RNA sequence: UAGGUAGUAGGUUUAUUAAGAGUUAAACCUAGCCAACGAUCCAUAAUCGAUAAUGAAAGUUAGAACGAUCACGUUGACUCUGAAAUAUAGUCAAUAUCUAUAAGAUACAGCAGUGAGGAAUAUUGGACAAUGAUCGAAAGAUUGAUCCAGUUACUUAUUAGGAUGAUAUAUAAAUAUAUAUAUAUAAAUUGAUUAAAAAUAAAAUCCAUAAAUAAUUAAAAUAAUGAUAUUAAUUACCAUAUAUUUUUAUAUGGAUAUAUUUUAAUAGUCCUGACUAAUAUUUGUGCCAGCAGUCGCGGUAACACAAAGAGGGC
């Protein structure tokens, strides 16, 4: 990632229990450091799914916290994300595929679940 | 009442009561001293830590051994 | 510590939320009246009086505010590409892709932006004037006379 | 959690959240607790002790201070000026512990899932217990009102149930049942008429607390209520048991016991692979002990259970289920509050 | 994934095992020119086959490669310059430039 | 002024006297024996008034104050059996007066010295199933129910929940003899809930009590200016308790007027799912300046305070 | 510490700066400015919070940990580059050390570690798997940041076994179901001779789980990559089907001899005259030995010293 505006995470919580906030931050500035801004939480661990829900389909979920209008404030500035912030922005749909790389370009995989916009 | 005259590491002299029944404290002896004053000793107001330093725990002490540094019998 | 208690019982902070508009917009008309509405003088005053010298090398009114004009701003800040360039290549059409999305959002946030402004200014204003006949409507049920205040004394005449 | 020494030792009576049998005749003779002629420091201490020793004394000092609360909770009934009947007043210090009636542990014991606070600890802790469907396995979670919570059937039955006799244990009583049913064969046979005359006069006194004489009644219609020589007559002497030559051959044993109310089968092991007294019968001195909670919901066929609320106090009664009086708990809540100061 | 087929630079086991290079030629007894176990064991059987945590990590990055069609030719890791690393290359060359120049 | 003091019992037992210097005794262990009774062969005290469970649906709590420390009763007969100077076991020369009427609400008591606890009323089989087919089948609410059996809603609600569950238990044949034997025993050991009995009944009027209102406020108005519940609630700042008592009635899943939809306006996405991928994203939005994990906020977990948890599995973890 | 100040207080002008100003330098004027509501001087100290401690609260204390800010990188000054540096740079000097003896290099307040000082504070560990940072078009390289583990009860939390349990023999005709089983005989640890206990305490009995063993195996991370790691958890021959809040239950394929891995439980420390919870007594000592937060205790019946029994705390 490039520039002096950066979004990324950083690490809170406990050890071997990970989570983390999605920030704003200055390049140079410590990776735990007051950021310039707080967009949201991203918690690594997935929900565990009990055997029952295994076999009836229900799929581990990842849970993230995201102020989206914030966030496109700060991409529209100029802001650049972080490898992983880039994933999770791709997969929100903020992003697009022109964010994604030769890697990790899953141009041939078959989609089981299309992106759904709800109201909770 | 015995009592010692102790030179600190930092240089205070001071007055150190030797608790428990028997000690083994000489001149030249390293001991450690801590607060507490001797009521009816006028100036000494310290105490040599049993069981510390050159200064062994009371010699039989069966019972609140903790206060004069012995050991537990096996 | 108990300090938390004046913060919603919150440990921690954040850091300060920016301000996307950096200053009042040219559609605050409001905010423009109060700026334009002559300095008051005197006890409660501010500015020189006048006859009242200012110190020489200084200036004596205030610098003017900056109004932000969003189309302006977007029109320099986001400006479209003037043709629609030849975008052949792998890398051309990336650029050109994330440069329309970076486009569309800052252009969203502005203009989002503004119009939280004013819709909170008129909201405040709606909000006031309740409150305000609310108060009056309360105040004249507490003067309303009750057949209890038969049973207060009172020396009206004196 | 604290170890658990000399929790009913008979000098000191205190009552434990126990159904032991030395923990009722501490409760049985306790009358009271005194409080009379001690200092405000000496009573506080005395309520102290009493209340500890039954709410929560698996807990730590240290851990409880942390736990205690002193806000409690009461409800305030809008028809009571409604109705005109002399008001009783609410009993508020009495929820002094009542912050201990949510934990897991706590709350089986009040459900009659388990014998002792500490039982149901280890119930809890063996992976019997589940609330709302989820193995719990810590006896310090706390229950939410609407949670449900069940455990496995045969601990709630090893709990309420009497103990299982060991072979040999259970092989001296039949050897003493042979020789007390042999002997109302030979005083039936050289006696038979004074033997059924003593046996209508027993049955007379029965009162309906005894369901023999109801099964009793369907006897006499086996066979006016009139002498029968021929009851003497069927009347069959048992055979003795050698101890020595059935030791250690349970299936043996069970082929050469068959008394008119045990056959088949040695004395409360009609089927040793469970781990309860069978045919299972309660466990002694339940009575005493057997208190239905205000705030549960208890569904013992299937050993399932509701946590309603968290008990509350209310004009004339208090849910959290405590062998003191008011004037205790009010002392305990004095010490607590400012940390045994 | 699925096992890739053997080409003509890299016909073998042995042959990638000396292609990728940093030594990983000296694990061609572990894998036993088996080209299905190289394409099938991941980092918990190469542990236990005692693999260390540098090697094991390296093979399995150029088996990804290799299943992707991207090259497979050895990148060494970086050395530290000849006068030294940047903390110490003053003091080295002014060390050096006396004893080689005078 | 306070000394230690054996526990001894309260009510006269029968000493000990000189001891054969072997048999080590105390007064509280032959106090306990007495108490007892003898014990059989079978390991049973069959004298005790408490060895067996009460069969009439009313509790058998000890009553020491009222028998004086008599616990001892014929195993059948049921008639008083007090200690002789032969050590044999007979009629009391008195009848005890405090035993024969015992108020109502004694019965219910099982502590001597705590008035304030009674056991609860279980409810019958046939009660249970009505309820359980009024809410389920009639479609009758939880308000109604509980208004017409005199029971609490929450009492309700939990009736409703444990029959399905002995339902699916009976349609599993997973209710043994031995569970059917134990739960008979239960159930004739405690007063059974009438729902006509009105001192049966529950009180359905009862309210939280909070804590702002706890304190006591008071005005002085005009001699004769009415102040009612309504004028009370404005002063305090809290709905009348009667729309209180209103609003938790329609808590019941099966209660009227239990809504909530209020809550169904925050923008969530789910994330694309392709094939392989283990778990799915879930974003949900918030606002810059209540979201995130806060900078220094107070660590306690070296502090008698710390946070303590319980996940989905039921495993304890540090929040 | 009572007087302090002399670019000191103010005015005007130039130089310098992106920019105000005795900020710096030069010139010329006015006589001011600060101070007993404490000037000047001296001493001491990094500052603070939605952090920690305490209290009913106002407050008080700390400033380790988390976070914010400042200052410094052996000491002093100066210069260069730059938007910004008197830079952990360069220059000169000071102090110390070193080897290559040069107008030389080094300065652990980066990590680990060593000596010293001190009452007292740890590994010369693993890994770049994760989150970041730098370089590179990329492939990738580097990273004592960081993530992990080690040491240390320094702090917190959970667990660290439940139910039953006061004796042992002999004893008793020769199935409408009994039943308050009853007799003998022996045995019975410390204290004590009854409200003097130790003590349901122990053993024993019943039933468990942990660990082990076996199988299985997530998640941290995915396109791939796991240091931690001998992973957590789960299951108790493994697999499968059906029914089956959970869960349960039946039946099946393979697997061993009708049944199916094994199986536990040794706490310390202080105290018992009053303040202050501790009644069951007893021995030694004799104003000695000693105890003591306060009052005090000890000179032959010591509830206080040193112990036994019993007891009270944590
Ligand atoms: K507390
Ligand atoms: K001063
Ligand atoms: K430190
Ligand atoms: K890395
Ligand atoms: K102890
Ligand atoms: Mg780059
Ligand atoms: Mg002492
Ligand atoms: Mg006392
Ligand atoms: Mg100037
Ligand atoms: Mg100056
Ligand atoms: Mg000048
Ligand atoms: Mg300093
Ligand atoms: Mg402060
Ligand atoms: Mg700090
Ligand atoms: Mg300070
Ligand atoms: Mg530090
Ligand atoms: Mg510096
Ligand atoms: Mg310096
Ligand atoms: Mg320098
Ligand atoms: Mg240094
Ligand atoms: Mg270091
Ligand atoms: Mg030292
Ligand atoms: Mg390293
Ligand atoms: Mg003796
Ligand atoms: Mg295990
Ligand atoms: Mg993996
Ligand atoms: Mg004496
Ligand atoms: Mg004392
Ligand atoms: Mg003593
Ligand atoms: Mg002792």
């Amino acid at each position: 990632t490039c520039g002096l505006v950066r979004i990324r995470l950083a690490r809170f919580g406990r050890k071997n229990s990970p989570v983390y906030n999605i920030v704003v931050a200055n390049s140079r500035k410590a990776r735990d450091a007051k950021p310039i801004e707080v967009l949201g939480t991203y918690v690594p661990v997935p929900s565990p799914v009990t055997k029952r829900e295994l076999k009836r389909g229900v799929v581990p979920i990842k849970d993230v916290k995201l102020d989206f209008d914030r966030t496109k404030y700060w991409i529209g500035v100029g802001a650049q994300p972080s490898e992983t912030v880039t994933k999770l922005l791709r997969k929100a749909g903020i992003l697009n595929d022109a964010w994604a790389t030769s890697k990790n370009s899953n141009v041939n995989r078959k989609v089981v679940f299309e992106r759904m916009e709800t109201l909770e | 009442r015995k009592a010692c005259r102790v030179r600190l590491t930092n240089g205070n002299v001071v007055s150190a009561y030797i608790p428990g029944e028997g000690h083994d404290a000489q001149e030249h002896s390293i001991v450690y001293v801590r607060g507490g004053r001797c009521q009816d000793l006028p100036g000494v107001k310290y105490h040599v830590i049993r069981g510390a330093g050159d200064l062994s725990g009371v010699v039989n002490r069966i019972s609140s051994r903790s206060k004069y540094g012995a050991k537990k019998p096996s | 510590g108990k300090g938390a208690a004046k913060y919603g019982f919150k440990s921690g902070v954040f850091p300060t939320t920016r301000s996307i508009l950096k200053s009042p917009t040219t559609k605050q008309t409001d905010i423009i009246n109060k700026v334009k509405s002559p300095k008051p003088k005197g006890v409660l005053g501010i500015g020189y009086a006048k006859g009242v010298k200012h110190p020489k090398g200084s200036h004596r009114l205030s610098p003017k505010v900056n109004f932000i004009d969003v189309d302006n701003l977007i029109a320099k800040t986001v400006a479209e590409p003037q043709s629609i360039k030849s975008s052949n290549g792998s890398a051309q059409k990336v650029r050109l892709q994330k440069a329309e999305l970076r486009r569309k959002f800052l252009i969203e946030a502005f203009r989002k932006e503004e119009a939280r402004l004013l819709h909170k200014h008129e909201y405040l204003q709606k909000r006031t004037k309740e409150l305000e006949k609310a108060k009056e409507l309360e105040l004249e049920k507490l003067n309303k006379e009750k057949s209890s205040d038969l049973t207060i004394m009172t020396l009206d005449k004196m | 959690p604290r170890k658990a020494n000399l929790l009913k030792s008979l000098a000191r009576g205190r009552v434990r959240t126990s159904f032991n049998k030395y923990n009722l005749f501490n409760l049985y003779k306790k009358g009271g607790v005194d409080l009379k002629s001690k200092s405000l420091y000496q009573q506080k201490w005395t309520a102290k002790q009493e209340t500890r020793a039954y709410h929560g004394e698996h807990l730590t000092e240290k851990r409880w201070q942390t736990v205690f609360k002193p806000k409690l909770d009461s409800v305030a009934q809008l028809d009571a000026s409604l109705r005109g009947g002399e008001i009783k007043e609410t009993p508020f210090l009495l929820q002094t512990f009542a912050v201990l009636e949510k934990r897991l542990d706590f709350a089986l014991f009040r459900a009659m899932f388990a014998s002792s606070v500490r039982q149901a600890r280890q119930f809890i802790l063996h992976g019997n217990v589940r609330v709302n469907g989820v193995k719990i396995k810590h006896p310090s979670y706390t229950l939410k009102p609407g949670d449900m919570f069940s455990v496995k059937p045969d601990k709630v039955l090893e709990a309420l149930g009497a103990k299982k006799p060991s072979f040999q244990e259970a092989l001296k009583i039949d050897k003493t049942q042979i020789v007390l049913w042999n002997k109302y064969v030979k005083e039936a046979k050289t006696e038979p008429k004074e033997v059924w005359e003593k046996k209508l006069e027993n049955f007379e006194k029965m009162s309906d607390s005894n369901p023999k004489k109801l099964q009793f009644q369907e006897f006499l219609r086996q066979y006016s209520l009139t002498f029968d020589p021929k009851w003497a007559k069927n009347l069959k002497y048992h055979d003795p048991i050698k101890l020595s030559e059935l030791e250690g051959d349970e299936p043996k044993a069970r082929k050469l016991i068959n008394l008119p109310w045990q056959k088949n089968y040695v004395y409360g092991r009609q089927d040793p692979k469970k781990p309860f007294f069978t045919p299972w019968k309660p466990r002694p001195f339940l009575s005493p002990f057997a208190i239905l909670p205000h705030h549960l919901e208890i569904s013992f066929k299937t050993c399932h259970a509701v946590y309603l609320r968290d008990p509350v106090a209310r004009p004339g009664q208090s849910e959290v289920i405590s062998p003191f009086d008011v004037p205790v708990h009010e002392r305990a809540y004095m010490y607590y509050l400012r940390n045994g100061k | 994934s699925t096992i890739p087929k053997p080409s003509d630079q890299v016909p073998d086991v042995d042959a990638f095992l000396n292609k990728i290079g940093r030594n990983c030629n000296e694990l061609k007894d572990t894998f036993e020119n088996n080209w299905n176990n190289l394409f099938q064991w991941d980092s918990k059987i190469l542990k236990e086959k005692g693999v260390n945590i540098q090697q094991r990590k390296y093979i399995l990055k150029q088996v990804h490669n290799y299943r992707n069609n991207r090259p497979i030719h050895e990148i060494k890791l970086g050395k530290k310059s000849f006068f030294g690393g940047e903390r110490k290359r003053k003091a080295f060359t002014a060390k050096w430039k006396a004893e080689n120049k005078q | 002024f306070s000394r230690r003091r054996i526990a001894y019992p309260f009510y006269p037992f029968k000493k000990l006297g000189r001891q054969h210097p072997k048999k080590h005794d105390t007064n509280l262990k032959t106090a306990m024996r007495q108490f007892l009774g003898p014990k059989n062969y079978k390991g049973e005290y069959v004298m005790n008034k408490y060895f067996t469970v009460p069969t009439n649906h009313v509790p058998n709590y000890i009553k020491p104050d009222l028998e004086r420390g008599q616990s001892l009763e014929h195993p059948v007969t049921k008639k008083p059996l007090q200690l002789r100077y032969d050590g044999t076991l007979g009629p009391p020369p008195v009848e005890n007066k405090r035993l024969q009427n015992i108020f109502k609400d004694r019965l219910l008591q099982p502590f001597p010295s705590n008035p304030h606890c009674k056991t609860n009323y279980v409810l019958s089989p046939q009660l249970k199933q009505s309820i359980f087919e009024e809410i389920t089948v009639e479609g009758l609410s939880a308000q109604q129910v509980s208004q017409k059996y005199g029971l609490k809603i929450p009492r309700v609600e939990a009736i409703v929940k444990l029959v399905s569950v002995e339902n699916s238990w009976n349609r599993r044949n997973r209710v043994s003899s031995d569970l059917k034997t134990m739960d008979e025993t239960l159930y004739r050991m405690f007063p059974v809930f009438d729902s006509d009995a009105s001192f049966k009944r529950e009180n359905l009027s009862e309210i939280p009590v909070p804590q702002k209102t706890l304190a006591s406020r008071f005005l002085t108005i005009a001699e004769s200016e009415p102040f009612g519940p309504v004028d009370a609630a404005h002063v305090l700042e809290l709905e009348p308790a009667v729309e209180t008592l209103r609003n938790l009635s329609t808590v019941g899943e099966h209660s009227s007027g239990h809504q909530q939809s209020t809550n169904k306006n925050t923008k969530v996405i789910y994330g694309e799912l392709v094939e392989g991928e283990r778990s799915q994203y879930k974003f949900t939005n918030a606002k810059v300046g209540k979201v995130g994990y806060r900078y220094g906020s107070g660590n306690r977990d070296n502090k008698k305070d710390r946070r303590i948890g319980f996940n989905k599995l039921g495993q304890m973890v540090y929040i």
